[PDB]
């Protein structure tokens, strides 16, 4: 009735067997490996089949949101009103930690495509553009591959699996920015303007990709949809915990023995994954200082924290972070946190678009005194200054990149402030 | 310097001469295709990365070029080639050094690798060879994180990077020798360097727990 | 029938539906403080000022774009709002030129009027500002882009009410300026209306330059000649000479604009 | 035919070509249906 000790995936359940690229990614393997099987009887199910099924199995969005999915993906079960409708499947990738997407594009695409075909029949879309980030030419490449073995096989097109519907995909590349995962953003881009985010008074589901109706989802999240048709969502839901549901992707990565990716069941002990999927902490486990959960946007938390959390989104919600997107980066005690952190909002300042005045002028004004913190040239009532700048910019954004950009700050200021203060009376006495 | 701002040169004139190749423009069409009709300004970004491909860099008659064909105004283009990081307005040299300088890479000591290439070069981060070969810049997080420090030489990333692995990739480019897509170590895309900790049995066929409806 | 009702400060509005939040306000009588959003040109949402507080609403909504629905208690004065007004405006001002003695939107500032009554008293910014380099777009527009605040308004008025598409910005994060890139001058019969929607001394007038001081001209109100559509001006005359003729209002016969024959 | 797992046998993409990525994509349009029309030829028309 409860599976309390949550983690310890086996390979049976596992969604991306193909992960590493150890079997033939190509369509034989991937029907191999149980692909595309009895999909024309998820297409002819119909499409309330379809989003029922992913109610019961609790998906959340697996992108840094962490929304349900099911429900989400029901906002196009309006009737048609003659604008074609769009699918959009994210795969910008660009927060740092995250590589997840990355594998499954070069090691299991025939899995994505699958996805947008049996998702945009869910939601009735007429096309899904897969919107890969501009570094991943290869994994680009490799994806158009699987896509045209699929339109020779029949499975996608013109009566799509035999089917009767017609569905295609268009891997579009990215041109190089961070702020092109956001859905919005994503949204503009793809129509051919800056890829400054939308505001939402709208949303996707009425106004989106050309005006048409669209809906923004990860590349796992639809990775694992035809998946969860196939094994249910009483399958999925059997996995992590209430509201916690599925099997979560997870990129460890800094100070560890063997950094990796692996699908761990969702709510798992942090510690647990570390030590035996990624190998533990460089140094031992007493080495580490502190870690970034899911992502840059996450805020850290310390070594205290980090004892005992179990990796999903509601454990990390009240440990004063959030679930994002799993990319678990550890800091050993021979890391400079505030330096790294300096770093992280120096990534945010090179890669907010500078639409809305918060993000535009708030996250540069936050790089230049993190800059003077990590010198040590300040005072202790900057610190408190920081605290009160982060939370100005935070929810005042058109994006979320305000608030993915003030959350580490707020992380490193409630967790490492004496550190910032030692740092300060030593510049302090130094410069007599 | 990065500065948004065209000053007209010689080298970088409206004049300047640049078209699109007969196959060039048969891809640029089947680009348009894509998007529906009536929004064919969506083909902006493709398009003005095929000039890209075709020229190494975009001068501002390729910019103007792009305006041409789709219709598109050319301020609107000038917004998409500044916005975007990719699209080079300067010239570069031959083979572009992209090297992650982000948290999660430069835990694993990315600076390292960027010295490697600094003394190897010779040239300051930033400039180019004199002999327009190197391009050496830094750039933000680039995906393959779980991997050791990486670059991302001209279209192909070089991951779990080490100081002297490099060099053998800076020569192997100085003589032509192109080196392997993928990390430079034992690990082959990202799985643990110990051994894989899952997926160590034959995946199942298809059917396997499949429930009895669909 | 379709009259949404709301409710500005507590107050019963009748708005109709589809009516966005600083509409409702202005209803009352409240005037939310914006910049990016000019009533002629579209709503982009860059000003971040037009911010509010909704009742019994966790996130401050943007009254510039969100549509009101039934019972919605748009707490303009709240303690939130206000907090959030001197945020955003302490972002604008952290990296604004000290050109208020040198600028001739001296006077007539909405960045300079709007810190007296929705801002701080001082400045945390103890950083150094950010300077960018000047443009040229014809004899007409003075043009200090480092006094920009990025609102869009010309690049907004230039593609919609003007036709022609050479306003933009180019570039992103705090480097992002808006121009023209290459340089070319921005030439029309409205080319000269950019001064007016510019919220701050970016974007002023070449031949008026630095010759009075808003408070000091006075403004007599008259008709155009120069065109048959007899457009209505506002003459400001000081010391018996005549500076500026400013644009009227009429919603009818000139909207909001004049020629730059006019002008 | 084994269960090879100590081969990553995914190095297609070492041998790419600049323009790979269209290129096929130029090879994949004729399976794509025709696209829907707004109407007009342009926002601006
Ligand atoms: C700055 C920023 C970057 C984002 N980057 C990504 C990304 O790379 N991939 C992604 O799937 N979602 C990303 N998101 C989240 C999307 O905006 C959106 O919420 C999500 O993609 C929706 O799909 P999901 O429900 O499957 O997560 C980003 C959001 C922000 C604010
Ligand atoms: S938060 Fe930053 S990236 Fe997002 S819309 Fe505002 S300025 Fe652009
Ligand atoms: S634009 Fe306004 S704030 Fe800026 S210098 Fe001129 S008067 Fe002062
Ligand atoms: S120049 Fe003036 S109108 Fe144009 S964006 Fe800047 S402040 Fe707004
Ligand atoms: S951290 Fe080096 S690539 Fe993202
Ligand atoms: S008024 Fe709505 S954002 Fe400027
Ligand atoms: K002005």
């Amino acid at each position: 009735p409860k599976k309390t000790s949550f983690g310890s995936l086996k390979d049976e359940d596992r969604i991306f067997t193909n992960l590493y690229g150890r079997h033939d990614w190509r369509l034989k393997g991937a029907q191999s490996r149980g692909d595309w099987y009895k999909t024309k009887e998820i297409l002819l199910k119909g499409p309330d089949w379809i989003l029922g099924e992913v109610k019961t199995s609790g998906l959340r969005g697996r992108g840094g949101a962490g929304f349900p999915t099911g429900l989400k993906w029901s906002f196009m079960n309006k009737p048609s009103d003659g604008r074609p409708k769009y699918l959009v499947v994210n795969a910008d990738e660009g927060e740092p930690g995250t590589c997840k997407d990355r594998e499954i594009i070069r090691h299991d695409p025939h899995k994505l495509v699958e996805g947008c075909l049996v998702g945009g029949r869910a939601m009735g879309a007429r096309a899904a553009y897969i919107y890969i980030r501009g570094e991943f030419y290869n994994e680009a490449s490799n994806l158009q591959v699987a896509i045209r073995e699929a339109y020779e096989a029949g499975l996608i097109g013109k009566n799509a699996c035999g089917s009767g519907y017609d569905f295609d995909v268009f891997v579009v590349r990215g041109a190089g920015a961070y702020i092109c995962g956001e859905e919005t953003a994503l949204i503009e881009s793809i129509e051919g303007k800056q890829g400054k985010p939308r505001l939402k008074p709208p949303f996707p589901a009425d106004v989106g990709v050309f005006g048409c109706p669209t809906t923004v989802a990860n590349v796992e999240t639809v990775a694992v949809s035809p998946t969860i048709c196939r094994r249910g969502g009483a399958w999925f839901a059997s996995f992590g915990r209430e509201r916690n549901s599925g099997t979560k992707l997870f990129n460890i990565s800094g100070h560890v023995n063997h950094p990796c990716t692996v699908e761990e069941e969702m709510s798992v002990p942090l510690k647990e994954l570390i030590e035996k999927h990624a190998g533990g902490v460089i140094g031992g486990w007493d080495n580490l200082l502190a870690v970034i959960p899911g992502g840059s946007s996450t805020p850290l938390i310390p070594k205290s924290v980090c004892e005992t959390v179990l990796m999903d989104f509601d454990a990390l919600v009240q440990a004063q972070t959030g679930l994002g997107t799993a990319a678990v980066i550890v800091m050993d005690r021979s890391t400079d946190i505030v330096k790294a952190i300096a770093r992280l909002i120096e990534f945010y300042k090179h890669e907010s678009c500078g639409q809305c005045t918060p993000c535009r002028e708030g996250v540069d004004w936050m790089n230049k005194v993190m800059a003077r913190f990590v010198k040590g040239d300040a005072r202790p009532a900057e610190i408190d200054s920081l605290w009160e700048i982060s939370k100005q910019i935070e929810g005042h954004t058109i994006c979320a990149l305000g608030d993915g950009a003030a959350w580490p700050v707020q992380g490193l200021i409630r967790h490492f402030r004496p550190e910032l203060e030692e740092r300060m009376q030593q510049f302090a006495l130094q410069h007599q | 310097g990065a500065l948004f701002v065209h000053r007209d040169t010689p080298e970088n004139n409206p004049d300047t001469p640049f078209d699109f190749t007969p196959e060039n423009y048969k891809r640029i069409e089947a680009i348009v295709k894509n998007y529906p009709e009536g929004h064919k300004a969506a083909a902006v970004l493709p398009v003005l990365d095929l000039a890209q491909r075709q020229n190494g860099w975009l001068p501002i008659s390729a910019m103007n070029k792009v305006a041409e064909i789709l219709q598109v105004p050319p301020m609107r283009v000038y917004e998409v080639a500044t916005f975007y990081t990719m699209y080079n307005r300067k010239p570069v040299g031959k083979y572009h050094i992209q090297v992650c300088t982000t948290t999660p890479c430069m835990l694993r000591n990315s600076d390292s690798i960027l010295e490697a290439i600094q003394k190897k070069l010779g040239i300051k981060v930033g400039e180019t060879t004199p002999d327009k070969l190197f391009t050496l810049i830094e750039v933000e997080c680039l995906g393959a994180c779980v991997n050791a420090p990486m670059v991302q030489i001209n279209d192909n990333y070089y991951e779990d990077l080490t100081p002297k692995d490099i060099e053998e990739i800076i020569d192997e480019l100085k003589a032509g020798k192109i080196p392997k897509p993928g990390p430079r170590s034992g690990r082959f895309s990202c799985e643990p360097a110990g051994g894989l900790t899952s997926l160590t049995e034959p995946p199942k066929g298809p059917g396997f727990g499949v429930q009895a409806g669909l | 029938s379709n009259l949404i009702e709301v409710f500005v400060d507590g107050q019963s509005v009748m708005v109709e539906p589809g009516t966005t939040v600083l509409q409702a306000c202005e209803k009352v009588g409240m005037q939310i403080p914006r910049f990016c959003y000019h009533e002629r040109l579209s709503v982009a949402g860059n000003c971040r000022m037009c911010l509010v507080e909704i009742e019994k609403a966790p996130k401050v909504v943007a009254a510039c774009a969100m549509p009101v629905m039934k019972g919605w208690n748009i707490l303009t004065n709240s303690e939130k709002s206000k907090k959030a007004r001197e945020g955003v405006m302490e972002f604008l001002l952290a990296n604004h030129p000290l050109d208020c003695p040198i600028c001739d939107q001296g006077g007539e500032c909405d960045l300079q009027d709007q810190s007296m009554m929705f801002g701080s008293d001082r400045s945390r910014f103890l950083e150094g500002k950010r300077a960018v380099e000047d443009k040229n777009i014809g004899p007409l527009v003075k043009t200090i882009m480092t006094r920009c605040i990025q609102c869009t308004r010309c690049i907004r008025f230039a593609s919609e009410i003007a036709g022609v598409d050479d306003l933009g910005t180019t570039g992103r994060g705090n480097d992002m300026q808006v121009g023209t890139y290459i340089e070319k001058m921005f030439m029309s019969e409205l080319s000269g209306n950019i001064i007016d929607i510019c919220p701050v001394g970016a974007l002023t007038s070449k031949p008026y330059a630095f010759t009075a001081r808003p408070w000091e001209t006075r403004k007599t109100e008259s008709i155009d000649v120069m065109d048959a559509v007899g457009s209505n001006i506002v003459v400001s005359t000081r010391t018996g000479e005549v500076m500026r003729i400013l644009p009227r209002m009429h919603e009818d016969i000139n909207e909001e604009w004049i020629s730059d024959k006019t002008r | 035919e084994p269960f090879d797992n100590s081969t990553y046998r995914n190095l297609q993409h070492h041998e790419y070509s600049t323009y790979t990525f269209l290129d096929l994509n130029v090879e994949l349009s004729k399976f794509r249906m025709p696209q829907p029309s707004s109407g007009r030829q342009s926002p601006r028309h």
